């Protein structure tokens, strides 16, 4: 039907009943419907009042010649009678998201774990038209049907954050093909394929560069705060760097090794880590710093790299 | 030399096998090359060593070790592979490769002068399951792309 | 609740109830409440007559596509029924002040004296989402969490 399309299998429809929503490049059908029994339409009011709308024709776009708004049969009067209200379409929100979430859009990602790739997205014609999923290649070329693994090319509206074929959204097996960067092409089945109703989403593959870390600078003294990036990981995890106990002073106390990482930049938590245990910053509980061996802070990472910071203060001068 | 051949529009691909081509284009193909770098020259035993070398066309690769008799597969671990970047180079971490277990890390223990090669995936168990689990022969191992370097153990050392 | 938001601990909520506001930049909740009861909205007058209103879809922004006014479910009619007014979402004033007052905003202050400065703003959606502070270092790296001292980074309107 109009409104629910997934539910008769269809990528489209056409037939339009009174009441219900058109969008700008739409191609109306004169079959039955809506478009034999009344082609000539008018609008009612706003700056829509007096046009009309001509259904056996297609219909402009960029809101000239065609005003949004609701139209009538008779025009601005008192019928409320065989209706269509123009709208306009629009994608909202599209993100490629890994088998355990993670948007991994516009950034490199490694060829061995680009195997379970999903694209979403969210647009506003679902009651007229799905939105088709084309990969192209560096080279420009259609691969769809190469790297496609489910749903149909078929995306659902909503479904963004889904990490399973079950919801909405098409999965891509991306590992095959060779390093370079990819675009993922979205747009209407149809009609509404034009401006705001398409959306380019670039991909990187590119061979896996192992976690990279660098420091803006290596001779310093102490008290001079490092910061540190780790580089080239997956998007959504936590790393964990480490720093060996028998760097640090002898002199230092339990509350004085727990403050070697700072909470700069995405780091989550700071401690003392043991074998058996750990003792993080929010408490004294768990090991010393006679009892335990090594300082930890677990940070994410936001993109293609984080950063973080440590306190050369209280390190032994070597 | 490998030819392309095209047929008019509307011809079956059963009824094509006879009539001939409109055009055709031909390419030419040639094997590529297998060498390892850091395994060469000498190697103390029971020391660890990483694994450095190149392979244009390759996509797992496998480590034997040859003394007078059959290529002893040498168990590096994890799926017996090594994949390879566009770059046509593959790398693995240091490895002890008299440390490892295996029948292959034995001859390896024992002072003296060996030879050790790698080979391509195109064993693949010289016809059977997607996995290296042979000892291939040195006409198996001749036969597919691969290479071999000479090798010799020297004692420990302090 | 929305319209009083600190009431219930939270920095937001999209549950909107007839009658209420509804900025530029929003993702409505199509949950229950006025996203999931009525979510076809339809202008009343202005230049938002005619216009529709896609709840169940974010808001367009910049006044385009989307004429600030009020809404009706029927449109320009004889029918005062579930009901959305679309302002624009806005930051007034804001300053930083020393623990005895004084403005230091975009002015040096002294190391040893920068130890209780305060943030306030005013902003214009209140009823839907509280504000956030973010301190970046010259280099560019979020140290909000080592300078932070108190009220949770949300900062009140008014104050």
């Amino acid at each position: 039907e109009r409104g629910n399309l997934d539910a008769d299998s269809e990528s489209f429809n056409k037939t339009i009943q009174s009441g219900d929503r058109v969008f700008l490049g739409e191609e109306i059908s004169t079959d039955a419907g809506l478009g034999a029994s009344n082609p000539l339409l008018t609008g009612t009011a706003g700056n829509s009042e007096g046009v009309s709308l001509d259904l056996s024709s297609p219909i402009p776009q960029t809101t000239e010649n065609q005003p949004l708004g609701t139209y009538d049969v008779d025009g601005s009067g008192s019928a409320t009678t065989p209706n269509v209200t123009l709208l306009a379409p629009r994608i909202t929100d599209s993100e490629i998201l890994t088998s355990s979430g993670g948007d991994v859009t516009g950034s490199a990602i490694s060829s061995s774990d680009a195997g379970n790739l999903y694209v979403n997205a969210d647009y506003n014609y679902e009651s007229a038209e799905k939105v088709e999923v084309t990969v192209e290649d560096p080279s420009g070329t259609d691969i769809t049907n190469e790297v496609l693994s489910g749903t149909d090319t078929f995306v659902d509206d909503g479904s963004i954050g889904s990490t399973s074929s079950t919801g909405g959204g098409v999965g891509i097996d991306m590992s095959d093909q060779d390093a370079g960067e990819y675009t993922i092409i979205l747009e209407g089945a149809e009609d509404l394929d034009f401006g705001d109703a398409t959306e380019t989403m670039t991909l990187t593959i590119s061979s896996q560069d192992e976690i990279g870390i660098e420091l803006d600078s290596e001779s310093v003294t102490q008290g001079t705060d490092v910061q540190y990036t780790v580089t080239n990981g997956i998007d959504g995890n936590e790393h964990v760097v480490a720093m060996d106990l028998s760097d640090l002073q002898n002199d230092a106390t339990t509350e004085q090794a727990k403050e070697v990482f700072r909470n700069i930049g995405d780091t989550s938590e700071v401690g003392i880590a043991n074998s058996s245990a750990t003792n993080t910053s929010g408490s004294s509980t768990g090991p010393t710093v006679e009892t335990a061996d090594i300082a930890y802070a677990v940070v994410e990472i936001d993109g293609a790299s984080a950063v973080g910071g440590i306190e050369t203060q209280y390190l032994d001068d070597s | 030399e490998v030819d392309l051949e095209v047929y008019d529009a509307g011809v079956s691909a059963t009824a094509a096998v006879g009539q001939d081509a409109t055009n055709d284009i031909t390419l030419t193909i040639e094997e590529g090359g297998t060498t390892l770098s850091s395994p060469t020259g000498q190697y103390v035993v029971g020391s660890e060593v990483d694994i450095n070398g190149t392979a244009t066309s390759s996509d797992s690769v496998a480590i034997y070790v040859r003394d007078d008799g059959d290529w002893q597969l040498l168990e590096i671990g994890g799926d017996n592979e090594i994949s390879v970047d566009s770059d046509d180079t593959f790398e693995e971490e240091d490895i002890a490769l008299s440390g490892l277990s295996g029948d292959g890390s034995s001859i390896l223990s024992l002072t003296g002068t060996y030879r050790i090669g790698v080979i391509d995936a195109s064993d693949a168990d010289v016809g059977g399951d997607g996995s290296v689990d042979d000892s291939l022969t040195t006409s198996e191992f001749t036969s597919g792309v691969s290479s071999s370097n000479s090798i010799r153990v020297t004692d420990q050392a302090l």
